[PDB]
């Protein structure tokens, strides 16, 4: 028997792969989601708001 | 050497071609082929014949 | 020349001898050799028969 | 975050935190995990509560505990082994039922509605 | 932090990371750049305030841009002042530069509705360059060469005792012996302070070393100067005659240019910023041009009117159009997507172009190492001139390649991370060993020897001296060589073809995982966003063909798919749903997996029985004999869509003086039938300008989808081929066995196994010797082994290290497991391993010989998808036959020659003596150079000289 | 060199009859099986043959 166990490499010929494991990287956000978060991007709404906020 | 009978061609009625998407049905019409295309006949005779699902 | 023309995009004018000196020159690529109507280009196959 | 969702919903918490979290009134089963980082097992563990924590968003509530912050605490608490969760009640009179090792997810919802 | 420390990094983070620091820090650091705007001194200021930048979110959505053939981009607003002095009065207003483009999270910008992707260069570092020359006699004189941000190539070579030239140019040759004083420096005051001074007995566009040139500066010199400061000093030049006088006398070693610790990589990042900078180059000249309009003609305008969206929109455009690094997405597998956001390009803009591309650029260099594959030269430009990351590799803060290594720290604290990410300079100082630590002896394991890599240089030391190990397996390779499968023992140069074949992939109407693979597929299908991910969690509450519904948090998200959307290399990209109703889905899992990916894995190819053996010369060199089964069987079927474009002259119902074999399908305003079958010449739209469109040759099919876009009105009609798998098209595994498809064969003339299963494709055996990749020979088996006990492998590479023969072990271990449980005698013979005694399909007769037999994973390439001149050669064979009327004919009437082809067409429909028009037109050239070339015939019978007119 | 992992030909059909004649009567191969470097043959089996 190999030294290695085969068990490693065996993967049931059905598997959706779920991307959470412990071998995956943490999920990559939308980058129109992060720069919202991160504040670097503000919303239209706000846009509108400060825009109309100058119309007086 | 030995001959076997299985569906040959479909007609649909309101769907403009093979691969457009009927409300309703889960599966593409081209899923539907495929299934069609699946399906297993006995027929010892010969010829076109005629089959419907409505 | 030695300070040869250039255009407002910088690109050296390519002069009449130019025109006959390099391979794009109207010398080698257009004299040796031609565009040879009647071809056909295809992916071909073996024939072991 | 508001834009980007959070992806863990297990909660960690001190041994502080839990307490109130147990003395105060809780209306939906409390499940507390226990596990440590370097535990091998608890790797496998902590993906099976992110997936419980999706299927009750709001009917449990799922919280762990890091024995390396809070081994002491852990020790009073009657843990032999790391990969060990306690299923809380939220009925007072209840006892909490302890399980130890990587208990199938099956028998994990099982616990939730049958005993809770 | 620990992003690439533990698991494998994102293959998109290079391009994440970079757009997040210009979106974080190259905006205002260009935005602060920007300066006041005044004449002299008016009633005018005008200067932008920095602090005040905002950005909003685009209005359409990323497929509404590229529907709509729009840029995604962002909006850029910065608080603007102005004061008009005679009145003394401040104009506040919130004004709009312009767009800033915004890429999605795989890596890709759309600008005008066109996927396209920032590739990444590589660049000499600025700093200090010792480096030998040699003259057209021999001086061996050394050079110092000083390069700045802006390619500065500031020589400096001593002549031993004579003067140290100091030119700027070829033409600038100058000495230093005067230019101690030079720019604003002094006479001998400190020259004398360093060395013997017997010896001695521009403003902006190459000054400063920026950022990343004081460092190298005062990294070989040795220098005081802090890194805040960013000009060049007189003493970093005084210091540079200080280390070179050492050269000469031995002490200190020339700088190796090819080292990656001299070079810089710039990524997505440092470009917009660029573009970024000329935008405000060009926009503080809008303004100073709008000052002098608006004092022209004396109007009192608003902060806005000084400034319009011109510069900052254009340039971007014209920087992805016209930038040779921002390049068209290559979407014709998941693996394209993802492999062409990570090239490295030498040459480009500053770069070493084709010209200047000495062949040591072109040479793998020990500090590639982790940081570029070895295998991946995917010559493209030119050989070896774009490279590609490593999947580990890192984008370091000095834009450095950095590859994590294992720490084997001693006792040193808790060590904390033990992970390293090593740029190439201190790569090169620590004893990094690839080895593993199962020796043992009487002694102890300290002392065991393990090959390791030192100073650029490979040696066995024993355990104790080793600082760092190399233990991730897919450590030194791009994403095209780690989905080959036992790439040990496969060449190297075939490797490097293999990766350039898995980007021909064509992806199938049902994809299919493959049996043997390497466990990268995880990843690829993962980063490609090819598959649909959650990026919320939840329920599903309802799935179907079109749409997705998940429920999470009190919050439903509708998931749209993908169904039948042409790619830019004209492939279906359809997306299928793999999530069933009612089940929970934590954050960032699949819910439908896209075309070539089969549940979250990529899916490029079948496997397919296949046997090792000549065939009646079939799969002679690299054809291969392929079975009806793959053609009936829709194996190989892929689905590739055209799309057809006419810009606008008005669209009309039918053409008059045509008949209805072409205007059978045209509509009430021109256009096809949404989903009539159209073959090669009929009109697709009939249009009549004061011009139509016809379906091309080899064009055919179903047509699906018809957009009327209208300001000229745009059509666009789409087909969709159905093309299976035939003779000429290309077919490869992974291991760089390619081939082409001679014959199809049916199913009972086909070799078959002694289960009485017919093999699907048939490849010749005298490929793998002179190939040299044994890889597939144990894929092959492999296959076999896991079809049978239904089994998929995902093995990393290298798997020798853990013993010897492990490949070898494994696959013979599955090959009898699968002879064994399925009770398969022949799929492991004790006699020869691996393979069998197969029988002729047409005689029934076994062949002596036992075959290899197995389901290897075979590839469908693009070429018969995606897609004349006699060469100067061709005229000195022709010439070597004495063909002369052959050859005369090439140079004729078959060629461009009006005269003659204008009637050699009813010559050879019924049944030369001028010069050709290449000749004519020589002469004209030669005409206009004030040269007169006459051709004269001198006769032979009375010497009667005629001119023969050109 | 015709490899088969890829290769595409162009074919000319010579249109004069004196063209005819000397494609079939001078560069025929069962007229061209000595390469004039030394004078060996060309046409040798070689692989699978």
């Amino acid at each position: 028997d190999p030294v290695y166990p085969t068990i490693n490499y065996i993967q049931a010929p059905d598997a959706v792969m779920d991307f959470r494991g412990p071998d995956f990287h943490e999920p990559t956000p939308n980058m129109l989601s992060y720069l919202k978060e991160n504040c670097k991007v503000i919303s239209r709404e706000m846009h509108e708001t400060l825009l109309a906020k100058e119309k007086t | 050497e030995i001959e076997g009978t299985c569906i040959t061609r479909a007609k649909f009625e309101n769907i403009p071609h093979d691969y457009s998407n009927i409300v309703g049905i889960q599966e593409s019409v081209h899923e539907i082929l495929m299934n069609l295309n699946e399906i297993v006949l006995k027929s010892n005779l010969y010829g076109t014949r005629n089959a419907l699902i409505c | 020349r030695g300070q040869p023309m250039r255009d407002g995009h910088n690109k050296v004018y390519k002069s009449f001898s130019d025109v006959i000196e390099g391979k794009e020159g109207r010398f080698r690529e257009t004299l040796l050799g031609k565009r040879v109507d009647y071809s056909g280009r295809s992916v071909i196959v073996v024939g072991p028969s | 975050g508001k834009f980007v969702r959070e992806d863990y919903l297990v909660r960690k918490l001190s041994a502080q935190e839990l307490q109130d979290l147990v003395k105060g009134e809780r209306k939906v089963p409390l499940i507390v995990d226990f596990y440590a980082t370097w535990c091998g097992p608890c790797i496998l563990m902590a993906q099976e509560l992110e997936m419980l924590a999706v299927e009750y968003e709001s009917n449990a509530m799922i919280v762990k505990v890091d024995t390396d912050d809070e081994y002491e605490f852990a020790r009073d608490m009657q843990v032999r082994g790391l990969p060990t969760l306690f299923f809380i009640s939220p009925d007072p009179s209840k006892d909490a039922i302890r399980t130890e090792g990587l208990i199938p997810l099956q028998m994990m919802r099982d616990i939730i509605d049958n005993d809770m | 932090g620990k992003e690439g420390t533990s698991t494998i990094p994102g293959f998109n983070q290079i391009q994440f990371e970079g757009f997040y620091r210009f979106i974080d820090q190259g905006l205002i650091e260009e935005l602060s750049k920007f300066p006041k705007i005044e004449d002299i001194d008016h009633e005018i200021e005008f200067q932008l305030f920095v602090e005040t930048y905002q950005l909003v979110e685009p209005l359409i959505k990323e497929r509404d841009a590229v529907y709509e053939s729009l840029t995604y981009s962002s909006e850029l607003y910065v608080s603007a002042g102005l004061i008009w002095k005679t009145n003394r009065n401040m104009q506040e207003q919130r004004i709009f530069i312009g767009n800033i483009p915004l890429m999605n999270s795989l890596g890709t910008f759309i600008v005008n509705g066109i996927y396209r992707v920032v590739i990444n260069q590589i660049l000499q570092s600025p700093g200090i360059y010792y480096q030998s020359e040699l003259d057209h006699n021999g001086i061996s004189v050394y050079t110092g060469t000083i390069i700045s941000d802006w390619g500065g190539r500031l020589e400096l070579e001593i002549d031993k005792k004579a003067r140290i030239w100091a030119r700027v140019s070829r033409k600038q040759k100058i000495s230093i012996l005067v230019l101690s004083s030079a720019m604003g420096s002094n006479l001998r005051e400190i020259l004398e302070n360093v060395c013997y001074p017997e010896i001695f007995l521009f403003f902006h566009q190459r000054c400063e070393l920026g950022r990343i040139g004081r460092r190298n500066i005062n990294w070989r010199l040795n220098l005081n100067i802090p890194q805040n400061n960013i000009f060049l000093l007189p003493r970093d030049i005084l210091a540079a005659a200080d280390h070179l006088i050492g050269m000469k006398f031995g002490m200190g070693t020339l700088d190796d240019m090819n080292h990656l610790k001299n070079k810089r990589i710039r990524s997505v990042a440092d470009l917009l910023q660029d573009q970024l900078g000329l935008a405000l180059a060009r926009l503080e000249n809008v303004v100073k041009g709008t000052i002098g309009g608006a004092i022209r003609h004396k109007l009192i305008p608003t902060p806005q009117n000084l400034v319009t969206s011109t510069p900052l929109t254009t340039t971007y455009e014209s920087f992805f159009g016209l930038h040779p690094l921002s390049q068209v997405l290559d979407r014709t597998n998941p693996l394209t997507q993802i492999v062409h956001g990570r090239k490295l390009s030498y040459l480009g803009p500053g770069g070493l172009t084709g010209r200047t591309a000495n062949f040591r650029i072109r040479d793998i260099h020990p500090s590639h190492y982790g940081r570029i594959c070895p295998i991946d030269t995917s010559e493209g430009i030119n050989v070896g001139l774009i490279g590609s990351l490593s999947i580990h590799a890192r984008i370091g803060d000095w834009g450095s390649l950095e590859s994590p290594f294992y720490e084997l720290v001693e006792k040193s604290k808790k060590a904390q991370i033990r992970m390293l990410f090593l740029s190439p300079s201190q790569d090169e100082y620590y004893m990094i060993a690839a080895g593993n630590s199962l020796a043992l002896n009487r002694g102890i394991q300290e002392e065991q020897v393990v090959p390791a890599r030192y100073r650029q240089e490979f040696l066995t030391i024993a355990w104790e001296e080793v600082h760092l190990r190399s233990i991730f397996p897919f450590q030194y390779f791009s994403i095209g060589a780690s989905l080959i499968p036992f790439i040990e023992h496969n060449d190297a140069n075939r490797a490097l073809m293999s990766s350039n074949m898995q980007r021909q992939a064509v992806p199938l109407s049902r994809s299919e995982k493959c049996i043997v693979g390497t466990g990268l597929e995880r990843q690829v299908a993962l980063d490609s966003g090819v598959p649909a991910i959650a990026e919320h969690e939840g329920k599903i509450l309802y799935t179907d063909t079109e749409k997705i519904i998940l429920s999470g948090n009190e919050n439903t998200l509708s998931i749209p798919l993908i169904m039948y959307q042409r790619s830019n290399k004209n492939t279906c990209m359809h997306q299928k749903p793999q999530v069933r109703r009612g089940k929970c889905i934590k954050k960032g899992q699949i819910l439908a997996d896209g075309a070539a990916t089969v549940g979250g894995e990529l899916a490029l190819g079948k496997n397919i029985l296949v046997a090792y053996m000549p065939w009646e010369g079939y799969n002679f060199e690299d054809a291969v004999l392929i079975s009806e089964c793959l053609v009936y069987g829709d194996i190989y079927t892929s689905f590739h869509i055209r799309k057809y474009e006419i810009q606008t002259e008005r669209i009309t119902k039918e053409i008059p003086h045509l008949e209805g074999r072409l205007l059978r399908n045209l509509d009430k305003n021109g256009i096809v039938m949404l989903g009539s079958w159209v073959e090669t010449g009929d009109i697709l739209v009939g249009k009549l300008t004061p011009t139509c469109l016809k379906l091309p040759i080899g064009g055919r099919g179903r047509v699906i989808d018809v957009r009327w876009v209208q300001n000229p009105e745009i059509i666009r009609v789409y087909i969709s081929q159905k093309r299976e798998i035939k003779v000429g098209d290309k077919v490869a595994g992974r291991h760089g066995n390619k081939g082409i498809i001679s014959k199809i064969l049916p199913r009972q003339d086909m070799p078959y196994l002694q289960d009485g299963r017919p093999v699907d494709m048939v490849f010749n055996p005298l490929g793998v010797p002179s190939r040299m990749n044994v890889g597939q020979i144990f894929e092959c088996s492999l296959g076999l082994a896991g079809s049978l006990l239904d089994r998929h492998y995902r093995i990393a590479p290298f798997d020798e290290r853990y013993e010897q023969e492990a490949s070898r072990k494994l696959v013979f271990s599955e090959l009898y497991e699968a002879s064994k449980q399925t009770a398969n005698p022949w799929v492991f013979e004790p006699e020869y391993p691996g393979k069998s005694r197969i029988f002729d399909g047409r005689t029934g007769d076994p062949f002596e010989q036992p075959v290899i037999i197995g389901k290897p994973y075979i590839l469908k390439l693009i070429h018969q998808v995606d897609d004349q001149r006699v060469g100067e050669m061709e005229v000195w064979a022709l010439e070597g036959f004495g063909v002369a009327h052959i050859l005369q004919e090439m140079l004729t009437y078959k060629s461009d020659h009006i005269r003659a082809r204008q009637e050699v067409l009813g010559t050879t429909i019924i049944g030369p003596e001028d010069a050709p028009e290449s000749f004519r037109l020589l002469v004209r050239e030669l005409r206009s150079l004030a040269l007169e070339l006459n051709h004269f015939l001198v006769s032979e019978k009375n010497f009667q000289i005629n001119r023969k007119e050109v | 060199n015709a490899d088969f992992d890829g290769d595409q030909m162009a074919v000319h059909v010579p249109l004069s009859l004196e063209a005819q004649a000397e494609a079939r009567l001078l560069m025929f191969s069962h007229m061209n099986l000595l390469s004039p470097a030394i004078g060996d043959p060309i046409s040798v089996p070689t692989q699978d043959m």
